[PDB]
């Protein structure tokens, strides 16, 4: 029939509903024909921005280039700028959440701190700086508390319940060389406790680093 | 046209940093260059 | 046609070389042989062969249909030139000297190629018989002819992109690098495996794949092993379909150092039988285990030599002799204690190990102008 | 003996007193532009590898054109501010020298200059006091002329693809110029500023409106609404002529009374549409 | 002033050379400061658009 | 091995076939110089 | 040749050496209109124009 905006949303909600229930290069082509299709329209004035935040998702769902991702979920939180709240405050969750997984988390306190951030101040917010402060003094148990505090934002969403397990080897090597820096030859019972961990899945992990 | 796509689908490729043009580079392609046969 | 040409060489290497499997090679080589007008190039393989007492005829209506072709190039050839197009004589042959390439020896492909490398104006057909030129000169190994016309191909890409003849191109060096002993040369030829097709040569994908993986693992160490063949969803999923290499590359990655060498039996094993590889197959494993011993002997500084038996490879005096043999070979740095049963290792500095590589060049380059000064100038 | 090299016109864009600072930021709503230029000038400028390593043939100069008042001048300052590269910025009405032979003298120093200096980039603008179609082989005005465009068609020819030197050049009328100058191998990508519309109209109101007060109440979208065919060069003269429209009044806040007054005042159409003819 | 032309004369050429000088002058690559300009005709239909 | 000559009557072009070229027809005595040669013309 | 430099000396202008070739005019009207130089093997499917 006469419509071609609207195919775009329905092939946009088919690319949700593979993803969400598990089956990615089915998602990676309805995502594909959503590209296609959304490169033909004189307006897209709010429909880019929507296609721009799974543009993201399942780019970074197969965790190849973060920086590409990063962005698509800039350019999606541009569009939901000053005109549709829900959306725009969950933009900043998956930009910052990519910026700690590239490993540079002092820029996500720089972004916050910028007026047009400033003004989308809230619960979840607080969620990612406190992450990104446990990620800055490098340490485990810092990144523990922050779990539990926020756990209600934090450990509810279904992309962050995969990517806090890859986060977690990343900052349990950051602490890892931060308490082994200072010396010399050493015990291995003490940076057991000095981490409060076990000793053998540590020896392994140890050993891991320098093969 | 012909030159005007396959020339236009390594922009998409350098675009995101990629050294290799994909099939899916091609078909993104054609739809902004008959975009331009369908305006005026 | 020079396409399915390669299967000819490998199946010359599976006549000859395995003895007793002598009987299934000469049956399907002739079903390949005394058909498609092939005359030339197995005389000395009938020789190698048994008897075959009544070729004659089986011979005489096939040279009678090389003539047929070479006849109606006979009858080409004046009514060509009577009326022209862009030199039709050479402009049909151009096409038909691969024929005569296959059927025929270089003779009469290396005077009707550089004939018809003059004739077209655009390297688009010129590149193309430089590609016909490297092919026969791997079958009748021209180690120094290839080294010309490589040049000669490397030299037409730069003018024009010519990916497909770049890639393609990438692939014939990546099986010299390995037909000589250069592995860290035709892994890095082997580098893409994307924009690798589905060749004539390598008819399968996968057994290329299994290719750039046996010399990925000897090239580069393990910051790059953990990055590219364990994460490139163009290598994964074509091993997918593998169950012993999928196994054998990961064996060495997940440490499951007792499980690697029972899949390397099998690789060898099969190195051995495959062509191209069997010139250099006792290389290779005694560089794998030497690349297996240090990986897990510089995580630790105060191993004993009786816990490498249960968890390593069975036979404590199996270890013992094939370590006594590498440090005495002036490598795997470590040093083996006997009488209180431990391993100690050291670390020495890269300054000597460096330094010796430097002494043999020095003497070799040395000798190589002493020896030319002495020969010129009387 | 040989020279170091040498020009006086121009010299090299001093870089300390010389960048026209005006940012990516205060040129709203030319998002197709902004980003093509981009791919053109100063992405093979660093990134010359991918364009080697795809193959593409990168663009050697690029001729923006349109209407005038569309930020043709504008958007090549903002080029020049956030550049990492040398930038070379002539008038191309002073090749035009009164001796004979200075101006192709003047002509191949500024590419040797571009050649010596960096990977550079070469600004000409009204290249149509240069580029024309007819001309006269009788008067010598014109003879002159006839020498400068075979210099730099000559110049511009003598580039090996290694080189890193970028021309981007401006007109206002296209078609005051000799088709011999966009052939491709000289002149490949062609860029037209057309006028915006009303999409890319609010979004000029947004970026020049930023700055003065505009007291609280004052809506811009019932201006966007309208038609008639309105530049980017004016609707700063909008903003321009009500602020003054207010400082007469001595009162140093935008009211909403100002615009409806300076509205009228500046373009001043009158219908030319006798209405019998729908 | 003039508007443009497609270039009848050879006198002409050499004008709107003198001409786009100015035009350049005014707001090209300068902050055009303290320097006001006043200009009269009898009759604006025979001028530039660009000016 | 053909002169390809095109012709599109610019006047960059006019300084090397003659002064004023009152005809069109000067143009040959270039081109019975590279004597088998082909001239173009566009649209 | 006709239409070929020389060198020449100063004091009596007296012929002094031949000095090269330097361009036909010709040649200089097709590098000021640079056609795309093309051949049969870029030809895309045009057989019987051919
Ligand atoms: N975002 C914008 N888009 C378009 N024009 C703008 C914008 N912001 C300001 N302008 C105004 O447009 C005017 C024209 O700038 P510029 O000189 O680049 O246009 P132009 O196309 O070069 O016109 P001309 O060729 O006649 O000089 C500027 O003086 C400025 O006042
Ligand atoms: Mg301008």
């Amino acid at each position: 029939m006469d419509d071609k905006a609207l195919l775009v949303e329905v092939q946009l909600l088919e690319s949700k509903t593979y993803h969400a229930l598990s089956n990615l290069p089915k998602a990676r082509a309805a995502l594909t024909s959503a590209r296609t299709t959304a490169n033909a329209i004189y307006c897209p004035p709010k429909l880019q921005a929507t296609l721009d935040m799974q543009s993201g998702i399942i780019h970074a769902a197969e965790e190849k280039d973060w920086k590409t991702a990063y962005s698509y979920f800039y350019e999606a939180f541009e569009g939901y700028d000053s005109i549709d709240s829900p959306k725009a405050i969950t933009s900043l969750k998956y930009m910052l959440l990519c910026k700690i997984m590239l490993n540079t988390p002092e820029d996500v306190q720089a972004l916050v701190s910028g007026k047009l951030a400033l003004r989308y101040a809230g619960r979840q917010t607080e969620a990612l700086k406190c992450v990104a402060q446990a990620s800055k003094n490098r340490s485990l148990a810092d990144f523990e508390k922050a779990l539990t505090d926020y756990r209600a934002e934090l450990r509810d969403d279904p992309i962050i319940s995969t990517h806090l397990a890859k986060l977690y080897d990343n900052l349990l090597e950051q602490n890892l060389i931060r308490v082994i820096e200072p010396f010399s030859r050493v015990q291995i019972e003490h940076i057991s406790s000095l981490i409060k961990l076990s000793k053998a899945d540590v020896e392994r992990k140890l050993s891991q680093m320098i093969l | 046209e012909v030159k005007g796509v396959c020339t236009e689908a390594g922009m998409y490729a350098l675009r995101e940093r990629r050294v290799h043009v994909t099939q899916e580079d091609f078909e993104m392609a054609v739809a902004k260059v008959m975009q331009k046969d369908s305006e005026k | 046609p020079k396409n399915p040409d390669l299967r000819i060489a490998q199946l010359r290497f599976l006549l000859s070389l395995p003895e007793h499997r002598g009987d299934a090679a000469v049956r399907d080589e002739l079903m390949a042989a005394v058909r498609d007008n092939n005359m030339a190039p197995y005389y000395e393989a009938l020789c190698k062969s048994l008897d075959w007492q009544i070729d004659v005829d089986l011979l005489n209506k096939m040279k009678k249909a090389n003539e047929d072709e070479l006849k109606r190039l006979d009858e080409e050839l004046e009514d060509a030139e009577k009326n022209l197009g862009e030199s039709e004589i050479r402009d049909a042959m151009m096409a038909k000297a691969e024929y005569l390439c296959r059927i025929g020896d270089k003779e009469g492909a290396l005077t009707a190629f550089r004939k018809t490398y003059d004739k077209t104006v655009a390297l688009g057909h010129r590149l193309d018989i430089v590609f016909y030129l490297l092919r026969i000169g791997l079958f009748y190994m021209d180690n120094d002819l290839i080294t010309r016309n490589t040049e000669k191909a490397k030299s037409l890409i730069e003018e024009g992109g010519d990916w497909d003849r770049r890639n393609r191109l990438k692939v014939y060096q990546g099986l010299y690098c390995v037909a000589i002993r250069d592995f860290k040369q035709a892994a890095e030829l082997f580098l893409d495996t994307v924009s690798t097709f589905t060749s004539y040569e390598l008819m399968d994908y996968k057994t290329f794949v299994t290719y750039t993986v046996y010399v990925s693992m000897i090239a580069l160490e393990r910051p790059d092993l953990r990055e590219k063949v364990i994460k490139g969803a163009e290598i994964l999923e074509v091993l997918h379909s593998l169950p012993a290499v999928r196994q054998y590359l990961f064996s060495l990655y997940e440490c499951r150092y007792s499980v690697f060498f029972q899949s390397l039996a099998v690789v060898e094993q099969e190195m051995k039988k495959d062509w191209l590889f069997a010139p250099h197959y006792r290389y290779y494993v005694r560089e794998m285990r030497i690349h297996a011993y240090s990986q897990l002997l510089e995580s630790y500084r105060s191993l004993t030599l009786g816990y490498m038996a249960e968890a390593f490879g069975v036979g404590v005096e199996f270890i013992d002799q094939e370590l006594s043999r590498f440090i005495a070979a002036g490598r795997l740095h470590c040093k083996i204690d006997k009488v209180n049963e431990i391993v100690e290792t050291n670390r020495p500095d890269s300054k000597n190990w460096q330094y010796q590589e430097t002494i043999k060049k020095g003497d070799l380059l040395l000798n190589r102008v002493q020896k030319l000064s002495r020969v010129i100038n009387m | 003996d040989v020279l170091p090299p040498e020009a006086d016109s121009s010299i090299m864009m001093l870089t300390s007193d010389q960048k026209p600072d005006v940012m990516y930021a205060d040129i709203g709503g030319m998002d197709i532009q902004k980003q093509e230029v981009r791919e053109a000038v100063e992405l093979p400028l660093t990134h010359f590898e991918l364009y080697k390593q795809i193959g593409i043939d990168p663009p050697r100069g690029v001729l923006m054109y349109g209407p005038p008042g569309c930020g043709k001048t504008m958007l090549a300052k903002a080029v020049a501010h956030h550049t990492t590269a040398a930038f070379i910025r002539v008038v191309g009405s002073e090749f035009v020298q009164k001796y004979l032979g200075e101006g192709p003298r003047m002509v191949r120093d500024v590419f040797r200059l571009a050649k010596e200096n960096a990977p550079a980039i070469i600004f000409i603008d009204e290249i149509d006091a240069i580029a024309t179609k007819r001309f006269d082989a009788q008067t010598g005005a014109d003879r002159e002329v006839q020498r400068i465009l075979l210099e730099l068609l000559n110049q511009m020819d003598g580039f090996d693809q290694n080189v890193n030197v970028k021309v981007i050049m401006a007109t206002n009328r296209a078609d005051t110029l000799d088709p011999a100058l966009l052939r491709p191998g000289r002149l490949d990508r062609k860029i037209e500023f057309p006028l915006p519309d009303r999409r890319q109209k609010r979004l000029i109101f947004s970026t020049i409106t930023s700055k003065m007060n505009l007291s609280e109440e004052v809506d811009l979208e019932d201006y966007v609404a309208r038609p008639d065919k309105i530049s980017g060069a004016d609707i700063n003269s909008i903003c321009q002529e009500s602020g003054m429209l207010a400082v007469r009044e001595n009162r140093y806040i935008v009211l909403a009374k100002d615009f409806e007054k300076a509205y009228k005042t500046v373009i001043k159409k009158d219908e030319q549409e006798h209405e019998f003819y729908k | 002033g003039g508007r443009r032309f497609s270039e009848g004369t050879s006198a002409d050429r050499e004008i709107q050379r003198t001409l786009m000088e100015l035009l350049n002058q005014m707001d090209g690559f300068d902050t055009l400061h303290r320097v006001k300009m006043i200009m009269a005709t009898n009759r604006p239909d025979t001028l530039d658009p660009a000016l | 091995d053909c002169t390809f000559i095109r012709v599109s009557g610019s006047e960059l072009v006019q300084k090397f076939i003659g002064e004023g070229a009152r005809m069109v027809r000067e143009l040959f005595v270039m081109a019975r110089e590279h004597a088998p040669s082909i001239i173009f013309m566009d649209e | 040749t006709p239409n070929c430099r020389v060198a020449l000396r100063n004091d009596s202008y007296t012929l002094h050496k031949i000095l090269p070739n330097k361009v036909d005019p010709l040649v200089s009207l097709m590098m000021v209109e640079k056609v795309p130089d093309s051949t049969y093997e870029m030809i895309g499917g045009l057989d019987k124009q051919i």
